[PDB]
């Protein structure tokens, strides 16, 4: 029980960066910017320096009037509140966050191996090994995340970044909740959707679980297990639940997956009566030592490939665009406590 | 192939999150 122990200490640190946030930390001109390293619906993350340290980190921007257009102002006030709070060794620390005129800012420790999601797609597939020990840290982080009562809720390889020592930092807190009920939020991404999400049902912390099991299948078998062109044919197939498995995952994997892509509630994997040690000591975990993955003494499979210090080779590129900041205060009472 | 089809779907890219 020193992982008990652990996570109890860990509540008494989380619980008091909750009650008081730190709140503008930093200021715009304090920062060059680099390189735009992301940018989509979610939002615009940039390389920058800090001038007087020379460090350098990723930082997101967000336009304050399109979170209120896409009704995104409580999940943007969350992520912020719980990201400032939690400390775990595969989580992307926030180092400093503020706000102007026109937006919000999150500065985060820089990741420079780039998205797992680019090294998945180049290279195809993860053998059995190399998807186990990701999946290691995504289980010991759920463990970590779910204690404190808060819900992930959007893990994918698009939001997990490689560090220089191949291990997983996690980002993007967009969706993460604490909740200690159920909750009712249409959120996530198709593919990792799990059934009650889109039956509407009221959810729980069981849904990272069955996220974790679309995310393992994806690195074994290069695709993930509910696909199809439109969401609304992913939906049906997520629901249907017919899992079938590539020709050459193990018997281990395969009866793992039957209990994480479980759609009975009763019977998911991480959900029980004994909690994550079902998944722990699952067959295909035994070659695992969870201290020595969370201690970070394991040997990574793949250790990206690392130039300079701000080397961005391992991100893709993107249109640079302006960040304007108007002369007038954009949303000030929405906002306020960010 | 599996592989096949997934390779010639619309969604090998980076996937947007939904809010509906
Ligand atoms: N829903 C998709 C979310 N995507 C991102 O949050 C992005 C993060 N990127 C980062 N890159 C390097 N270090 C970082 N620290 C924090 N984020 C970092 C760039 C790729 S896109």
């Amino acid at each position: 029980e020193s992982v008990k122990e652990f996570l109890a200490k860990a509540k008494e640190d989380f619980l008091k960066k909750w009650e008081s946030p730190a709140q503008n930390t930093a200021h715009l001109d304090q920062f060059e910017r680099i390189k735009t390293l992301g940018t989509g619906s979610f939002g615009r993350v940039m390389l920058v320096k800090h001038k007087e340290t020379g460090n350098h980190y990723a930082m997101k921007i967000l336009d304050k009037q399109k979170v209120v257009k896409l009704k995104q102002i409580e999940h943007t006030l969350n992520e912020k509140r719980i990201l400032q709070a939690v400390n775990f060794p595969f989580l992307v620390k926030l180092e400093f966050s503020f706000k102007d005129n026109s937006n919000l800012y999150m500065v985060m420790e820089y990741v420079p191996g780039g998205e797992m999601f680019s090294h998945l797609r180049r290279i195809g597939r993860f053998s059995e090994p190399h998807a186990r020990f990701y999946a290691a840290q995504i289980v010991l982080t759920f463990e970590y995340l779910h204690s404190l009562d808060l819900i992930y809720r959007d893990l994918k390889p698009e939001n997990l970044l490689i560090d220089q020592q191949g291990y997983i930092q996690v980002t993007d807190f967009g969706f993460a909740k604490r909740v200690k009920g159920r909750t009712w939020t249409l959120c996530g991404t198709p593919e990792y959707l799990a059934p009650e999400i889109i039956l509407s049902k009221g959810y729980n912390k069981a849904v990272d679980w069955w996220a974790l099991g679309v995310l393992i299948y994806e690195m074994a078998a290069g695709y993930p297990p509910f696909f199809a062109d439109q969401p609304i044919q992913i939906y049906e197939k997520i629901v249907s639940g017919k899992v079938r498995f590539p020709s050459h995952f193990s018997s281990d994997l395969k009866d793992l997956l039957r209990n994480l892509l479980q759609v009975d509630l009763t019977k998911r994997f991480g959900n029980l009566k004994n909690g994550v040690n079902d998944i722990k000591n699952h067959k295909w975990f035994a070659t695992t030592d969870w201290i020595a993955i969370y201690q970070r003494k394991v040997e990574a499979p793949f250790i990206p490939k690392f130039k300079g210090p701000g080397d961005t080779s391992n991100f893709d590129d993107y249109e640079e665009e302006e960040i304007r900041v108007s002369i007038n205060e954009k949303c000030g009472k929405e906002f306020s406590e960010f | 192939t599996t592989y096949a089809d997934f390779i010639a779907s619309g969604r090998t890219g980076r996937r947007n999150a939904i809010h509906d």
